């Protein structure tokens, strides 16, 4: 215990540094030039922004998993999970085997746990995935701008073979789509936007010509427009993605190509993949925890001068509260941005795991590709920029290695006067 | 979680020296390390940084002088530092980026005039 500020001045002379600093306008206001300029670095650049690299690896991970593993994922039925005895229901723009699209085409087994995909599930699964791949390919806007929008995102399915009712669609009236050259409007919420979606329906016959299936089809085409793409609403979509395939909990079978790094175990449930889903989850809500902050840092600009007669640290302390609340959100979003990287950073990695990210998640075999292209051989990839995007994160990191000091002398000035402020 | 500094000392005008810093791999493993500064009568400056690839980056103060590095291998961080002057007179420290919030003891570096 001391008793008096001298001898503890003495001894932690950094304090004392930081008492004449928070006694000082000037010195107070650039600290507060300063959290104005880190902010700027945070939510207003892209690559030079660890919370932007951070929300773009969670994503980037979502993405690839499902890259990864979707070819291998057994689906089929008919609507709301039923079994299907003869339909075949094919997602194009998908990581497929060999292909663009995937069929899922299972018979007579039922939907569910350890079972197929009900195609139920899998649209819900589709939609997510083009968002985002989309989102992707256009680019990632900076973390403030979430008011931009994706001006068109559209995506088809086709349906084949006896009794398959996946292709009809039921409307926000009651009536059945007209399935052939039928044209309607979905809306639904996206963040908290209201977003118009163009259902579309076509049939094609047998005989016409360069039907390669050489049977009669229903091809469903749903064009989004005017998609929200702020981070907080693509998380959102992330999420969707992966808490999907968790709760569906389908059953999988890859074909293992020899000479090539090798899946552990070959063939079981996605839930299965307890390590990797939790790391996927565990990003996207520190990166959604990343987000939040946004809020709180536009809250409590810190532009407005503080300073008539001298400063009096006791009294004229009002703005220290704003102060403090930004830059600790601002030292929350760097910390939850490193965070995101050690989730996924195979430098850390053991086992199974690990083999995963470095093996099939980390690494692509198209010839690079903007990102969101899907090919004939994006499967068994992750064909998601996930090393790149750990690489740009660490470097952002490093190059912010001064505004982390600016942050926590900001927050520790703020937390001085708070504190002499206090008493009252 | 520790971390220990040491290679500094009292040295003269141009003169140069290496500072290496022990890691825990805790610290230091998958993460970008980098090197700290505290003068007499102001706060902890930051100088310099490295990803775990080995990309280095520096404070303009020090740029074209000093050489920060990572041995992987072997949980280690090395700055080498030339061209010393009296403005570099300061505690060198050691940190992961964003920091540990437990800092090593540090090792002083001085700079005099002969
Ligand atoms: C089941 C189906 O897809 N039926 C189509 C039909 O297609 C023919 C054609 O593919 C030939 C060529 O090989 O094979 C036929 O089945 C064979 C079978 O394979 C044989 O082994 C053996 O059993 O004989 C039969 C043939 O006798 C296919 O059936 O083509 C017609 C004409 O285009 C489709 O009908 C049109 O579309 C529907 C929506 C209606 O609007 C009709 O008026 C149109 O003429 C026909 O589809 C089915 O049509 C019936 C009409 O009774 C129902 O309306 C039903 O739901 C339709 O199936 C749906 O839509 C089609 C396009 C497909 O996607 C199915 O998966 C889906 O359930």
């Amino acid at each position: 215990n001391y008793e008096n500020l001298s001898k503890l001045l003495t001894r932690y002379s950094t304090l004392n540094t930081l008492i004449k600093l928070s006694a000082d306008p000037s010195a107070i206001n650039a600290a507060r030039e300063n959290l104005g300029a880190s902010a700027k670095n945070l939510i207003g650049d892209t690559k030079n922004s660890p919370a932007y690299q951070a929300v773009l690896l969670a994503i980037n991970a979502a993405v690839g998993f499902w890259n990864v593993l979707g070819y291998a994922t057994q689906c089929g039925g008919n609507a709301n999970g039923q079994e299907s005895t003869s339909s075949t229901t094919i997602f194009n723009n998908e990581p497929g085997y060999r292909s663009t699209s995937i069929t899922c085409s299972l018979n007579r087994y039922k939907p569910g746990y350890y079972g197929p995909m009900s195609i139920e599930n899998f649209k819900k699964l589709n939609e997510a995935y083009q968002i985002l791949q989309t989102a992707l390919n256009k680019g990632l806007p900076a973390l403030k701008e979430n008011n931009g929008t994706i001006k068109d995102v559209t995506y088809s399915y086709i349906c084949y073979g006896e009794g398959n009712n996946n292709c009809e669609i039921k409307l926000a009236d009651g009536q059945k789509l007209q399935q052939n050259g039928g044209s309607e409007t979905t809306t639904q919420t996206i963040d908290g936007k209201t977003v118009s979606t163009t259902i579309s329906s076509k049939v094609v016959d047998s005989t016409a010509a360069d039907n390669t299936y050489k049977q009669s089809y229903t091809e469903i085409t749903n064009a989004l427009k005017d998609v929200p793409d702020s981070a907080q609403a693509l998380l959102a979509q992330a999420s969707t993605l992966i808490n999907t395939i968790n709760t569906a909990c389908p059953y999988f079978s890859v074909t293992n190509k020899s000479g090539g790094p090798q899946m552990e175990p070959t063939r079981g449930k996605l839930c299965g993949f307890t390590e990797e889903i939790s790391a996927i989850q565990k990003m996207i809500t520190d990166a959604q925890e990343l987000v939040n902050q946004t809020s709180v840092i536009n809250e409590h600009e810190q532009s407005t001068p503080v300073g008539g007669k001298p400063f009096n640290p006791f009294t004229d302390a009002s703005f220290a509260q704003g102060m403090l609340a930004n830059a600790s959100a601002q030292a929350k979003m760097l910390n939850l941005a490193h965070q995101v990287g050690q989730t996924i950073n195979p430098d850390n990695l053991t086992g199974t795991f690990k083999n995963f990210v470095t093996g099939f998640l980390a690494t692509c075999n198209n010839k690079g590709s903007p990102p969101g292209t899907v090919t004939t051989q994006t499967f068994a990839s992750g064909c998601a920029y996930v090393e790149q995007t750990i690489t740009n994160l660490n470097n952002s990191i490093a190059h912010f290695g001064t505004q982390e000091q600016q942050i926590q002398q900001a927050e520790n000035i703020a937390d001085t006067l708070v504190n002499f402020g206090s008493h009252h | 979680v520790q971390l220990q500094e040491s290679g500094g000392g009292l040295v003269q005008p141009g003169g140069s020296l290496r500072l290496s810093c022990a890691a825990s791999g805790s610290i230091f493993s998958g993460n970008v390390m980098g090197w700290y500064r505290q003068a007499p009568g102001k706060l902890r400056e930051w100088v310099a940084a490295i990803t775990p690839q080995g990309v280095p980056n520096y404070a303009d103060s020090v740029k074209g002088r000093f050489t920060i590095s990572r041995d992987n291998a072997k949980n280690m961080l090395y700055l080498q530092m030339s061209s010393l002057k009296p403005e570099d007179t300061a505690l060198y420290y050691c940190n992961r980026l964003p920091n540990y919030r437990s800092w090593g003891q540090g090792t002083q570096v001085t700079v005099s005039s002969h």
